[PDB]
């Protein structure tokens, strides 16, 4: 019943301030740890902090004072705010829920992170943003920054059997990757097949017909 | 600050089998240990909490035991979807709840030279596609006219599909149109498993 | 070689704030009318059973150090006869743990 949905920047520059916002659908704040966890691109999970409906917070010291969370009673959302951003902060960021027991009644004071938001990729660098170029085959999106890029087919309908690959960093300082599909034999006409490609960081959505 | 230490790192071990994943708290953490599973295009989902209790939802084929300092998630009756990463989190000592660094759980060749548009812009890259490995360990070398390309080929690697088996590879050779307009044979040499290595030349037909 | 646990588990009859109201049979005196009684629980603290019935996450446990799971079976079943423990005998090959559900 609980939906977690986050959103925010995804690219920003050293010294600045990251800001992310999780909104909770189907339930409320009631004595849960509303948490923030991140994973550097090929790294370990790192616990950032958490807040409960009070305003009570607990941040990870090993981040000095940089991290700060807040909560917004009205809308059922809460929000991460990292200060003085630097390159290591490039990581996927998740909002998550942890239940905190019940004073007296409960065995423990923490049950898992049971509920996780979809994730927000946040890339810190000086480089500016460039939408990809889309070159049909199959589908090819090339030369974009930063991560990541959206690949859906026929406004979502077409789905099955794909191997949409991981991004490959080029020497040009710009990422690029390759999206395939597997539909053997033919039936070339009758059905028309389009790749939806979206690149939030740079306001680029191409519906390039293949 | 408790430090979590999983041990096997990787296990690409065969289905149906019994597997024992370890986790080791550097300190005594009673039974405050949870286990997370991480799928591909997915966030972590909660498997076992309280060192031993299955999270509401996750099937009984998962077994988390342990207490004090050495812990274990354990799976046996594997479904296909079970390839993923498996992380453990301690929650006795905090600030820093701390996680462990995890445990990680013949091909088919194709080839693809550029379209009209990729050329008309400036440079052109030729990519090949290794649909479905078993296993992923391989070397794929681009060559043009009894040569070998070094430094101008990039590599892409997928992680095992859940609703199937397998891996998948994506190499790419990056040069300018002042180099694709020329030259003859363009070979993607996929070694293992004797190799059929598709190609094309100079520009051709529809 | 290996260490075996045995959990002696009070069965719970129960039926969202995470609270569940539940009833179970407690002892003391060592042969009362076996007393049905009502306590409050945290829903995440009870695990289901094949019926709606529940057991707590952790229980009062005894540990043996057997030669084999077979010998440990005896030892526990003997230990249970010795103290007034009768119920469902289930066992896990991954926990190496015998759970008995009383009440
Ligand atoms: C004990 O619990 C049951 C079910 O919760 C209820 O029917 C009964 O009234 C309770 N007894 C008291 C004294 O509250
Ligand atoms: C115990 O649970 C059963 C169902 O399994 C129910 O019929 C019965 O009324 C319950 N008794 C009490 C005292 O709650
Ligand atoms: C134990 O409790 C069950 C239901 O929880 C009940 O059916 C049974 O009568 C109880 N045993 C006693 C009171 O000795």
């Amino acid at each position: 019943q609980v939906q977690l949905q986050q959103w925010g920047p995804g690219l920003l520059k050293p010294s600045e301030t990251l800001s992310l916002t999780c909104a909770v659908y189907g339930g409320s704040f009631g004595r849960y740890y509303w948490s923030w966890i991140r994973q550097s691109s090929g790294e370990g999970l790192e616990w950032l902090g958490q807040i409960d409906h009070t305003g009570s917070t607990t941040y990870n010291p090993s981040l000095k004072g940089r991290v700060t969370i807040s909560i917004d009673s009205s809308t059922n959302q809460f929000s991460l705010k990292v200060t003085s951003v630097i390159a290591a902060d490039t990581a996927v960021y998740y909002c998550a829920r942890a239940p905190s027991g019940y004073p007296g009644v409960s065995l423990y004071q923490y049950y898992g992170l049971d509920v996780w938001g979809q994730g927000t990729t946040v890339t810190v660098s000086s480089a500016s943003t460039k939408g990809p170029s889309v070159f049909p085959l199959g589908c090819l999106v090339k030369d974009y920054f930063p991560e990541p890029v959206t690949v859906s087919w026929n406004s979502g309908a077409l789905t099955s059997g794909v191997h949409t690959f991981p991004a490959v960093l080029q020497s040009s300082g710009l990422y690029s990757l390759s999206s395939v599909v597997t539909v053997p034999s033919s039936s070339l006409g009758t059905q028309t097949y389009i790749c939806n490609v979206n690149h939030k960081p740079s306001n680029t959505k191409v519906d390039k017909k293949v | 600050d408790t430090v979590m230490t999983q041990s096997p790192a990787t296990l690409s071990v065969s289905p149906g089998e019994r597997v024992t994943l370890s986790c080791r708290a550097s300190q005594i953490i009673n039974t405050n240990l949870a286990w997370y599973q991480k799928r591909p295009g997915q966030a972590p989902r909660l498997l076992i909490y309280a060192a031993s209790a299955r999270a509401t939802g996750i099937p009984a084929r998962f077994s988390g035991s342990g207490s004090g300092t050495e812990f274990t998630l354990t799976i046996s009756g594997l479904q296909s979807e079970d390839s993923a990463v498996y992380y453990c989190q301690q929650y006795k000592h905090w600030p820093p709840y701390t996680f462990g660094r995890g445990t990680k759980l013949a091909p088919s060749v194709f080839i693809f030279p550029p379209s009209d548009e990729q050329l008309k812009s400036g440079t052109a890259s030729v990519v090949c596609l290794l649909n479905n490995f078993y296993p992923r360990e391989a070397k794929v070398q681009w060559k043009v006219d009894n040569a070998l390309q070094s430094g101008n080929s990039q590599e892409s690697v997928t992680e095992q599909d859940s609703k199937d088996s397998t891996y998948s590879l994506s190499s790419t050779l990056t040069l300018s149109k002042a180099d694709y307009e020329k030259h003859k044979v363009y070979a993607c040499e996929v070694t293992h498993q004797s190799p059929v290595t598709k190609s094309f030349n100079r520009g051709e037909c529809s | 070689m290996t260490t075996f646990k045995l959990a002696a588990c009070v069965t719970l009859n129960c039926t969202e704030t995470r609270v569940k109201h539940c009833s179970f049979n407690i002892t003391t005196d060592v042969k009362d009318r076996k007393q049905k009684v009502n306590a409050t629980f945290y829903d995440l603290d009870i695990v289901p059973l094949s019926s709606s019935l529940y057991r707590l996450i952790s229980c009062q446990t005894t540990t043996t150090e057997a030669v084999d799971a077979a010998t440990a079976a005896k030892v526990f079943k003997q230990y249970a006869n010795d103290n007034g423990i009768d119920g469902e005998w289930t066992y896990d090959d991954a926990t190496k743990t015998f759970t008995v559900t009383e009440g």
